RNA sequence: CCAUAGGUUAAUGAGGCGAACCGGGGGAACUGAAACAUCUAAGUACCCCGAGGAAAAGAAAUCAACCGAGAUUCCCCCAG
RNA sequence: UUUUGUAUAAUGGGUCAGCGACUUAUAUUCUGUAGCAAGGUUAACCGAAUAGGGGAGCCGAAGGGAAACCGAGUCUUAACU
RNA sequence: AGGACCGAACCGACUAAUGUUGAAAAAUUAGCGGAUGACUUGUGGCUGGGGGUGAAAGGCCAAUCAAACCGGGAGAUAGCUGGUUCUCCCCGAAAGCUAUUUAGGUAGCGCCUCGUGAAUUCAUCUCCGGGGGUAGAGCACUGUUUCGGCAACAACCCGAUGCAAACUGCGAAUACCGGAGAAUGUUAUCACGGGAGACACACGGCGGGUGCUAACGUCCGUC
RNA sequence: GUAACGGGGCUAAACCAUGCACCGAAGCUGCGGCAGCGACGCUUAUGCGUUGUUGGGUAGGGGAGCGUUCUGUAAGCCUG
RNA sequence: GUUUAUUAAAAACACAGCACUGUGCAAACACGAAAGUGGACGUAUACGGUGUGACGCCUGCCCGGUGCCGGAAGGUUAAUU
RNA sequence: AAUUCCUUGUCGGGUAAGUUCCGACCUGCACGAAUGGCGUAAUGAUGGCCAGGCUGUCUCCACCCGAGACUCAGUGAAAUUGAACUCGCUGUGAAGAUGCAGUGUACCCGCGGCAAGACGGAAAGACCCCGUGAACCUUUACUAUAGCUUGACACUGAACAU
RNA sequence: CUUUAAUGUUUGAUGUUCUAACGUUGACCCGUAAUCCGGGUUGCGGACAGUGUCUGGUGGGUAGUUUGACUGGGGCGGUCUCCUCCUAAAGAGUAACGGAGGAGCACGAAGGUUGGCUAAUCCUGGUCGGACAUCAGGAGGUUAGUGCAAUGGCAUAAGCCAGCUUGACUGCGAGCGUGACGGCGCGAGCAGGUGCGAAAGCAGGUCAUAGUGAUCCGGUGGUUCUGAAUGGAAGGGCCAUC
């Protein structure tokens, strides 16, 4: 089954990654903020970090949902926009 | 893989209902044996003891 | 007749098994419509014009569907709530 | 004669009130299906729209 | 031995041509399947025999579905 | 003509005249147009033949479900969501 | 006597010149080999195509032979090459992606065109809210690297100096994302539907892999 | 075979700085005309005058037309 | 001696000789759906097939592999019942 | 060596000088015993090398005799050919220019003679690659099959011993 | 009646012999002043041979075909899926036969929850040391450990230990991400029943990202979905799975 021969030529074909669901959106329960993928529990997102970090969201519908914990661990509070 | 002696397709059952689920095991480690809950068409859980019997 | 690419493969894929309704195909026999260019004699056969089961079959079962009677001794074998409430100004029967 | 090609038929034969018939789904069924519980509920099937227009040929009068 | 085999004679008749349609015996490959063996082309091409003005088929060990139709043939539908 | 690109020393033609290549059949689907309208239309065939007659039948006014089945609902599920 | 010797006829073809739109679709000229033999020749006959014949070269089977000629299946098939005819007006591409026994072919998406719809959708700019780890820089980390201080000649720690696509305790421009706002552009925007073509692109600028910061080189990105 | 300003020829007819002037394209403007669309003036099936603007174009899409042979209108009309 | 008629006449083909192998005659083998025919009106000192190629001196070791020849006890094994 | 790559091997011979040739050696890249080994008189339009003779093969061509070539009268082809008002040089450029740029040069038109460009003519490259081409050919490729073989049942019976 | 012996038998085996199908390319007689053929007699062979159907061998004798692509020509070599990082211009994404490696698993626990606990390394001490072994304090700061690559992540630990368990549940799913498409991924919340916790609550397999194969043809179990006159049945569908 030899296909072993370094070259070092060799992909990975990448997905998911990105930073899509950027800013305060107008809301929804879009997923906005997956990084590493898995993901969990998040909901109205606040942005997150440690030291420097925490993003503030501020807008989002009543259930953002995505951010793994490569960037700020679940979130949500009180924060909608005038309340929650 | 399919390698008679390690991983194999544990076919399971429940004790009466007719059930199925369906999971993977071994051989070599201890083995005949086996029973956990799972939910049936309906109702409780109990039983399925699936093949391998202690 | 060049159609480089047959359609099938890459389209051609997942087939669900199926078969098939040995009846007719039971039509309804219609729109709301018994007695009246169906022979105004209510029951249900075939030889009519406006509405008509065209004959070959089996069982009707009629739906309500369009605007019903002012007369109708309704049979057809058949049903449905759309019928016993709809066609109700007259003539239940159902039969069998 | 137009000769439908009877294949696609027992594959997505349908035409919901609008056709777009619904072909259908399912994967790995009746293969490896000992993988996966969630991601693999048979639902219902559903259709498509850059690939539909090829699907398109088969049927004429209703039939089944 | 018979008797046949064979022989002669005689009267009838056949024999060969023939365009196509028709019955029948034998029967491809290119081609398509975007390759190729199943499969297709097609029982087509072709070759052989036979007969008619048409041939062939034809008065149910047919079909139907608990009602019934009623030999074969050809036409439109059923249906791509 | 073919090409990223040709005065190209890449292809074709000595010249003239005549001929020389998206047709045809049936089927299906769109567009325009005409007829009629929840109805539209006949096929073979008959025929005082382009009439008139013939509505066998094809399409549409109902859909959902693999189907039995139900039906402006229906599948799904034990579920009435 | 002799598949004996020399040599005409006869049979054959080793060499050179000429011819090469020839006198000639294989010959002429001068030489050359055999010449009672497995010889040579007249007439007629017999072997038929996947078949014949063959002292064997795939040679010969009517100027045709790794399967003759003629007619047919036949308009075989040709993702290849060529060619494709009158005129005016409007719009106007692509040479990409993803699959492909696929790579000079196709198919869906993308981009063209024609129709019907739909919202102050679209786009530039001003401000507002965003995430970034590029350039640059730096050397706490990973790893290189010096030079100076403590090792029966050197890692390890302190000070001073660098280097990095797969280093980052910093970090632009900026592109992209969403929110308002004025103005401007013969909805430029999106959806669904008819017809497409199109997937060989080349050069120049900027950012880069390669290659030698070589190539009218080659592979991406962007204009 | 000059062939490393295109040639001539140049001491400035080179370069550097500064400023004015002139040449220079199918670019823009002027004048006339053609066609599509929005408007304007009206008129008002409609249409025309003013105006703003659009009109490079392979594959390809759309839209308009000319012409030829034959049929109807045709023993009608044209012609020794 | 033969050969590529029409670019190769040779070291190539053939040859006499040698060897292996097959064939008991309705021969083996070949042409042929068959009948039949060739082999041969021959019959092992004969006929076929293969290789070597006058003649001289010779022709060594390997039977593991493949093929062929013999055995066929035992294992495996078709149709058939 | 019809087999040796290194290779013009090394030594000897022939030569004024010999990558060939002849005689050796053996280090046989990669001879070898009937897909025969080593010899062999004779034969050979057979391969290689040397010599004598002979000479225009040559140094180096000269003259001459004829058939053309040239001129006249008669008859009268050919391939090729987009159109021509068809120069050189350097540069340019789809990258080797009569045709572009600059420049040089050149009155107009024949005849004989040569071939250096017209990437000259001829033949839709014979090499190379490609096509999900073609053909023959090979085999322990695959799938079949003639032929040769196996046995069962038939055509096919009678008894007997085990 | 059976375990078992003899005779009758029926029938399968080998082997014996016979004539009478069958052969005769032996002889003789007619048709016939034929070498064919046919009949007859005779001989030799004989249920054999041989033929037909079926069946195992063998079968380049012949036939039809296959024998990939990418590629700085092709060929040799190498590679054809999936996962990680750089290229990749600080949102995705983007190439090269570009620079480096990993997967084709594992796990009745290595999952769930509850309760609890935190490295590596060095210094000083300590018997069995003389580099490192368990102990004591100190410096004790991702420099540890993550089941396996690389990146990202991890102390509320996902890292480590133990108790109890089977949520590695069944039926659905707001709304999203990502794809030409097939498809792939994320997912709060709802219904039925679970486990762990006093409880808030957590659990729809593993820290996440590789560990994979569409369709067809079928196999197994379930169900009155269907079942060609009808009742069944075969077969078909549907669900689960190989
Ligand atoms: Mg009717
Ligand atoms: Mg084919
Ligand atoms: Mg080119
Ligand atoms: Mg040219
Ligand atoms: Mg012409
Ligand atoms: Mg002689
Ligand atoms: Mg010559
Ligand atoms: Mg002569
Ligand atoms: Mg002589
Ligand atoms: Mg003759
Ligand atoms: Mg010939
Ligand atoms: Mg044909
Ligand atoms: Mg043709
Ligand atoms: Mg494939
Ligand atoms: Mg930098
Ligand atoms: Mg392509
Ligand atoms: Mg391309
Ligand atoms: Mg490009
Ligand atoms: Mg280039
Ligand atoms: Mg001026
Ligand atoms: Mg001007
Ligand atoms: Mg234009
Ligand atoms: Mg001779
Ligand atoms: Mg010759
Ligand atoms: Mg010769
Ligand atoms: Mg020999
Ligand atoms: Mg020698
Ligand atoms: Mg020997
Ligand atoms: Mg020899
Ligand atoms: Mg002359
Ligand atoms: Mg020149
Ligand atoms: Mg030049
Ligand atoms: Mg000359
Ligand atoms: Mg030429
Ligand atoms: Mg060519
Ligand atoms: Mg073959
Ligand atoms: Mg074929
Ligand atoms: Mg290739
Ligand atoms: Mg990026
Ligand atoms: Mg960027
Ligand atoms: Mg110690
Ligand atoms: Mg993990």
């Amino acid at each position: 089954a030899h296909k072993k021969a370094g070259g070092s030529t060799r992909n990975g074909r990448d997905s998911e990654a990105k930073r899509l669901g950027v800013k305060r959106f107008g809301g929804e329960s879009v997923l906005a903020g997956s990084i590493i993928v898995r993901q969990r529990g998040t909901k109205f997102h606040a942005g997150a970090n440690v030291g420097c970090g925490r993003d503030h969201t501020l807008f989002a519908k009543a259930d953002g949902k995505v951010k793994f914990e490569v960037k700020g661990p679940k979130n949500r509070k009180f924060i909608s926009i005038e309340a929650e | 893989a399919k390698g008679i002696r390690e991983k194999i397709k544990l076919v399971s059952s429940a004790g009466t209902g007719h059930f199925y689920t369906t999971t993977k095991n071994k051989r070599t480690k201890p083995e005949k044996l086996e029973l956990k809950k799972f939910d049936p068409v309906v109702r409780q859980h109990v039983i399925y003891k699936e093949a391998k019997i202690k | 007749g060049f159609e480089g690419g047959q359609m099938p493969l890459y389209r051609r894929l997942p087939k669900f098994g199926f078969t098939s309704r040995k009846a007719a195909i039971t039509a309804e026999i219609r729109l709301s419509d018994l007695a009246k260019v169906e022979g105004g004699v209510v029951d249900l056969n075939t030889l009519k014009a406006a509405n008509i089961i065209g004959i070959q079959i089996e069982f009707a079962k009629v739906i309500l569907a369009g605007e019903v009677t002012t007369p109708v001794t309704v049979r057809g074998l058949r049903v449905t709530k759309g019928a016993r409430a709809a066609i109700e100004a007259a003539g239940g029967k159902i039969e069998e | 004669p137009k000769i439908k090609t009877v294949r696609g038929a027992a594959k997505r034969f349908k035409k919901t009130g609008k056709g777009g018939f619904k072909h259908k789904h399912a994967n790995l069924r009746h293969i490896l299906t000992k993988k996966a519980t969630k991601r693999k509920r048979h639902l219902r099937p559903k259709a498509m729209v850059s690939k539909g227009d090829l699907g398109l040929v088969i049927a004429c009068l209703p039939y089944a």
